[PDB]
C-alpha cells in the first residue's frame, strides 16, 4: 500500500531511469565506435558510464523495491540493498578519478602522457570498483541492524529467521551510512574534488595570463557546475542521515527524505551532459 | 613558337577524329544483355592492427599470403594476413612514406616517399638497407618490381624511371607528363606501365624502349590511382573528380565511367578482382565501392573505416581484397 | 613459433611508436629568403632537424626543399603539434609582391582542411634588416591602404596585424608572434612556451574544460 | 620553350601513325575475358567456407 507522495517519488525515479538509460548507454556507444576515444580520460568517463547506467538500470528498481517495502527475509533485504550502496559508490569514486585524471593534465602537462597510460588509467578504474564493492558488501561483513532486530524479533516471541518489512533504514545500521559511507567515503571525495578543482583553475588562470576572460569565466562556470550537481545530489541524503543518527528525539517529514534520494540517483542523469556533452570529440561523435 | 602549337592542335584534332572513328559502340550497349553481378556483401575476415599512424600504402605479395604495409609511424610492416602475425617490422629512416611495393620473389621489399629516396630491403639475409635509389628531384610516389633486379618508380618531379638495384643507375628514365605523377601499373607481361599524374592524363610506356606510345585523356582532375584489366590490354583510373574511368590500349580512347551523383569524393585507389568483373576503387568518403567493371553499376560497398582508405589491393589468385586506412587499420575483405 | 615472433614485434612497436609520440613534431614553412635558414642554426628532400630543449624533444621538418605542388602532400603534416612560420619583414618591398606572395601562402596554410585545430608560431625575421630599410620606403609599396607614422614599432604591429587576422579559424586556432632576436637563447624558448601553451589547451580540450 | 614543343610534336607524330582497333571489337574482348574467368574469381562469385583460406 503505497503513500500519496510515494507514488510521486515513484514516477519521478522511473522518469530518471528513462533519462539515465540512454545517456550513458549513449556514451559507452560513442566510446566503442570511436577510436581516437581510446586515451586516460575516456577510459574514466565510461567508466563513470558504466556505473551510471548500472545506476539507472539496477539501483532504480532496488530503490523502488526497498521504498515499497514487501515482507522479506532480512539477509534478501540485504542483498536487495547492497547492490544500491555498490553503483552509487562507484559513481563517486569514477567521479573524482576523472577530477584527479584532469588535475594531471593540467599540472604535468608535457609528461602526462607518459605518466597516465591506458594501462595505469585501467587500474585505477579497477582501483576505484574494487574499493566501491568493498564499501557495499560492507552491511554484508557484518555491520548491519540483524542483532537490534533479532532482539525485537525474541521480545516478540517469534523463532528462528527475523522477516521484517524491507525497508532501508530496517537492515543497514545509520552507523555505517554516517562514519563509514559519508565521513570517509563521500564527504572526503567531495572536499578532494572542491580542492582539485579550485587548482585546475589557478593553473589554467596562470597559463591564461602568460577574449581570454571568455574562456575563464567559461571554465570556471563549468567546474562550478559539475561541483554544484555533485553537492546538490549527494550532500541533502546524508545530511538527513547525520540528522537520523545524531537528533533522533528530531523529527523530519518523509516527502523530505523522498526529494533527497531522487537527487543522489538523478546525479546519473546530469553526469552524460556535463562530464562528456562538453567534450568535442563526443559531440562530433554523437552527430554521427 | 607559333608554328609548333598550331601544328600540334592539327594533330590533337586528327587523333580526336580517329578515335571516334573505331567507336562503333559503347560498352554499355554492347554489354546491356549480360545477368547484373547483383549486390555483393563481403564481410571483414581480419582487421591488421599495429600501426599507429595513417598508412599510405600496401601491396600483396605474389604468394597471396604474405603483405607489406607503410605507415607514417616510421614502420614498414609484413603481415602473414592468414593467421595475423607479423612476420617483420622494418625500421625506416624517413617515416614520410608514400609508396610500398613487394617483389614477386618475396626476397625484397621497397619503400619511399618525400625523402625522394626508394630504398630497397632483403628479406632474406635481421632485415636491412640494401640500396637506396636517389636521383629523383620530387617525392616517390609510386614503385613496383619487375623483377628483384629491376624496379620502376614514379616521382612528383614529373619524371618516370627505371632503376637497376644492383648498380644503383636509372637505367631507363619517362620524360613527358607535364604534372606530378602519383601512381603507376605494370601490365601482367612486365614490359609496359602506364602512369596517372596530375595533369589529368595517363600514359603507357614502353619499358625497354624507353618513351611514351600512346596517352589517354579525359579526367577533369588529377588522376590519384591507376590498375591495369588483368588481361593487360586495358586500365582503370581514378581521380580526384569522383570519377572512375576505364581506357582500352587498343581502342586508345575511353570505354566506361563510373560515378554515381551523391558521390562527390575523390578516389584514392583502385584495383581490378581476378576476372576483370568488378572494380573497387577506394573513396575520400571513408568506404570502398565496388563497380561492375562492365555495366557501370555500383554492386556493392565496402564500409568498416573511420577515415579515407588510402590503398588496397586484390591477392593475385583473387580470393581476397585488403583495405588500409588513415585510421590506422588494414581490413581484409572477401 | 611464429606467434613469439609476432608478439615480440608487436612489443617492440607500442615501445617505440610511444617513445616517438613523446615527442613535438613542429613542420617548418616559409617563403623563398623568409629566413627559415636562420632559425635551424639557432636551434639543434625533406630534412628533419632534431633538438632537445628542457627535456623536451622537438623534431622540425623543413620541407621547403620539394618543388611538388603542397596539396599532394601537406596530408602527411596533418598530427603535427605546432607550424613554425617565418616570414622576412625587410622583404615587403621585394620581389608579384614577395610580402603579398607570403600572406597568400600563410593564408592557405592557415585555413587549409588539415590544420584547422593546429596552432601556427609566427616568426617574424630581419627585424634589424627591417629597421633601416623602413626609412628608405614606407609600407606604402607593400601595403596601399597603410595610413601610420613610419617607425618601427607601429609598422611591425600592422604587418603582424596583417599577417594574423587572415586566420579564418578564429575559435579552433592561435597564431603566436614572436620577432626572432640574436640571442640563441631566446628564439628556442619562445618555441617551448608556445608548444607548452599549446599542449596545456590540447590536454584542456579533451577535458572539456576549453 | 620552342625546344620543348617539337619534342612534343614527335611523341604525337609516332601515336599518330599507330593502329587502332575499334571500340566494338575492343569490348568484345574485355567481355570475353571476364566470362571466361568467372568461375575462378572468388569475389564474384564466392567459395565455400572450406575452401576460403582466411575462414575455413
Ligand atoms: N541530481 C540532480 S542535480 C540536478 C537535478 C535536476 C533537478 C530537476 C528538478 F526538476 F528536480 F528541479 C530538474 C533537472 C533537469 F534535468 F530536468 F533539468 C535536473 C538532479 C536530479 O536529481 C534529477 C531529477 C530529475 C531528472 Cl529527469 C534528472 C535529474
Ligand atoms: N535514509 C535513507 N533512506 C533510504 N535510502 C537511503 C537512505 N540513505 C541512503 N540511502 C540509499 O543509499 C544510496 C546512496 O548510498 C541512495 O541511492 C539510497 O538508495
Amino acid at each position: 500500500s503505497i503513500s500519496a507522495f510515494q507514488a510521486a517519488y515513484i514516477g519521478i525515479e522511473v522518469l530518471i531511469a528513462l533519462v539515465s538509460v540512454p545517456g550513458n548507454v549513449l556514451v559507452i556507444w560513442a566510446v566503442k565506435v570511436n577510436q581516437a576515444l581510446r586515451d586516460a580520460t575516456f577510459c574514466f568517463i565510461v567508466s563513470l558510464a558504466v556505473a551510471d547506467v548500472a545506476v539507472g538500470a539496477l539501483v532504480i528498481p532496488l530503490a523502488i523495491l526497498i521504498n515499497i517495502g514487501p515482507q522479506t527475509y532480512f539477509h534478501t533485504c540485504l542483498m536487495v540493498a547492497c547492490p544500491v550502496l555498490i553503483l552509487t559508490q562507484s559513481s563517486i569514486l569514477a567521479l573524482l578519478a576523472i577530477a584527479v585524471d584532469r588535475y594531471l593534465r593540467v599540472k604535468i602537462p608535457l609528461r602526462y602522457k607518459m605518466v597516465v597510460t591506458p594501462r595505469r588509467a585501467a587500474v585505477a578504474i579497477a582501483g576505484c570498483w574494487i574499493l566501491s564493492f568493498v564499501v557495499g558488501l560492507t552491511p554484508m561483513f557484518g555491520w548491519n541492524n540483524l542483532s537490534a532486530v533479532e532482539r525485537a524479533w525474541a521480545a516478540n516471541g517469534s523463532m528462528g529467521e527475523p522477516v521484517i518489512k524491507c525497508e532501508f533504514e530496517k537492515v543497514i545500521s545509520m552507523e555505517y551510512m554516517v562514519y563509514f559511507n559519508f565521513f570517509v567515503w563521500v564527504l572526503p571525495p567531495l572536499l578532494l574534488m572542491v580542492l582539485i578543482y579550485l587548482e585546475v583553475f589557478y593553473l589554467i588562470r596562470k597559463q591564461l595570463n602568460k577574449k581570454y576572460y571568455g574562456k575563464e569565466l567559461k571554465i570556471a562556470k563549468s567546474l562550478a557546475l559539475i561541483l554544484f550537481l555533485f553537492a546538490l545530489s549527494w550532500l541533502p541524503l546524508h545530511i538527513l542521515n547525520c540528522i537520523t543518527l545524531f537528533c533522533p528525539s528530531c523529527h523530519k517529514p518523509s516527502i523530505l527524505t523522498y526529494i533527497a534520494i531522487f537527487l543522489t540517483h538523478g546525479n546519473s542523469a546530469m553526469n552524460p551532459i556535463v562530464y562528456a556533452f562538453r567534450i568535442q570529440k563526443f559531440r562530433v561523435t554523437f552527430l554521427k | 613558337l607559333d608554328q609548333l602549337r598550331q601544328e600540334a592542335e592539327q594533330l590533337k584534332n586528327q587523333i580526336r577524329d580517329a578515335r571516334k572513328a573505331c567507336a562503333d559502340a559503347t560498352l554499355s550497349q554492347i554489354t546491356n544483355n549480360i545477368d547484373p553481378v547483383g549486390r555483393i556483401q563481403m564481410r571483414t575476415r581480419r582487421t591488421l592492427r599495429g600501426h599507429l599512424a595513417k598508412i599510405y600504402a600496401m601491396h600483396w605479395g605474389t604468394d597471396s599470403r604474405l603483405l607489406v604495409s607503410a605507415s607514417q609511424d616510421g614502420k614498414l610492416i609484413i603481415w602473414d594476413s592468414y593467421t595475423t602475425n607479423k612476420v617483420h617490422a622494418i625500421p625506416l629512416r624517413s617515416s614520410w612514406v608514400m609508396t610500398c611495393a613487394y617483389a614477386p620473389s618475396g626476397n625484397y621489399v621497397a619503400c619511399g616517399g618525400l625523402d625522394n629516396i626508394c630504398s630497397i630491403y632483403n628479406l632474406k639475409t635481421n632485415v636491412r638497407v640494401s640500396r637506396e635509389l636517389a636521383g629523383h628531384t620530387g617525392y616517390l610516389s609510386c614503385c613496383r618490381f619487375l623483377d628483384d633486379n629491376q624496379i620502376v618508380t614514379s616521382s612528383g618531379d614529373t619524371t618516370c624511371a627505371l632503376w637497376d638495384i644492383e648498380t644503383g643507375q636509372q637505367t631507363t628514365t619517362f620524360t613527358g607528363h607535364t604534372g606530378d605523377v602519383m601512381s603507376l601499373s605494370l601490365a601482367p607481361d612486365t614490359r609496359l606501365f602506364v602512369s596517372g599524374a596530375c595533369d589529368a592524363s595517363a600514359k603507357l610506356w614502353d619499358v625497354r624502349e624507353g618513351m611514351c606510345r600512346q596517352t589517354f585523356t579525359g579526367h577533369e582532375s588529377d588522376i590519384n590511382a591507376i590498375c591495369f584489366f588483368p588481361n593487360g590490354n586495358a586500365f582503370a583510373t581514378g581521380s580526384d573528380d569522383a570519377t572512375c574511368r576505364l581506357f582500352d590500349l587498343r581502342a586508345d580512347q575511353e570505354l566506361m565511367t563510373y560515378s554515381h551523383d551523391n558521390i562527390i569524393c575523390g578516389i584514392t585507389s583502385v584495383s581490378f578482382s581476378k576476372s576483370g568483373r568488378l572494380l573497387l576503387a577506394g573513396y575520400d568518403d571513408f568506404n570502398c565501392n565496388v563497380w561492375d567493371a562492365l555495366k557501370a553499376d555500383r554492386a556493392g560497398v565496402l564500409a568498416g573505416h573511420d577515415n579515407r582508405v588510402s590503398c588496397l589491393g586484390v591477392t593475385d589468385d583473387g580470393m581476397a581484397v585488403a583495405t588500409g586506412s588513415w585510421d590506422s587499420f588494414l581490413k581484409i575483405w572477401n | 613459433a611464429a606467434a613469439e615472433r609476432s608478439k615480440m614485434i608487436d612489443k617492440n612497436l607500442r615501445e617505440d611508436g610511444e617513445k616517438a609520440a613523446r615527442e613535438v613534431k613542429l613542420l617548418l614553412l616559409g617563403a623563398g629568403e623568409s629566413g627559415k635558414n636562420t632559425i635551424v642554426k639557432q636551434m639543434k628532400g625533406i630534412v628533419e632537424t632534431h633538438f632537445t630543449f628542457k627535456d623536451l624533444h622537438f623534431k622540425m621538418f623543413d620541407v621547403g626543399a620539394q618543388r611538388s605542388e603542397r596539396k599532394k602532400w601537406i596530408h602527411c603534416f596533418e598530427g603535427v603539434t605546432a607550424i613554425i612560420f617565418c616570414v622576412a619583414l625587410s622583404a615587403y618591398d621585394l620581389v608579384m609582391n614577395r610580402m603579398h606572395a607570403s600572406m597568400k601562402l600563410f593564408d592557405s596554410i592557415c585555413n587549409n582542411k588539415w590544420f584547422t585545430d593546429t596552432s601556427i608560431i609566427l616568426f617574424l625575421n630581419k627585424k634589424d634588416l627591417f629597421e633601416e630599410k623602413i626609412t628608405h620606403s614606407p609600407l606604402t609599396i607593400c601595403f596601399p591602404e597603410y595610413t601610420g607614422a613610419n617607425k618601427y614599432d607601429e609598422a611591425a604591429s600592422y604587418i603582424q596585424s596583417k599577417f594574423e587576422d587572415l586566420n579564418k579559424r578564429k575559435d579552433t586556432k592561435e597564431i603566436y608572434t614572436h620577432f626572432t632576436c640574436s640571442t640563441d637563447t631566446k628564439n628556442v624558448q619562445f618555441v617551448f612556451d608556445a608548444v607548452t601553451d599549446v599542449i596545456i589547451k590540447n590536454n584542456l580540450k579533451d577535458c572539456g574544460l576549453f | 620553350s620552342i625546344a620543348q614543343a617539337r619534342k612534343l610534336v614527335e611523341q604525337l607524330k609516332m601515336e599518330a601513325n599507330i593502329d587502332r582497333i575499334k571500340v566494338s571489337k575492343a569490348a568484345a574482348d574485355l567481355m570475353a575475358y571476364c566470362e571466361a574467368h568467372a568461375k575462378e574469381d572468388p569475389l564474384l562469385t564466392p567459395v565455400p567456407a572450406s575452401e576460403n583460406p582466411f575462414r575455413e
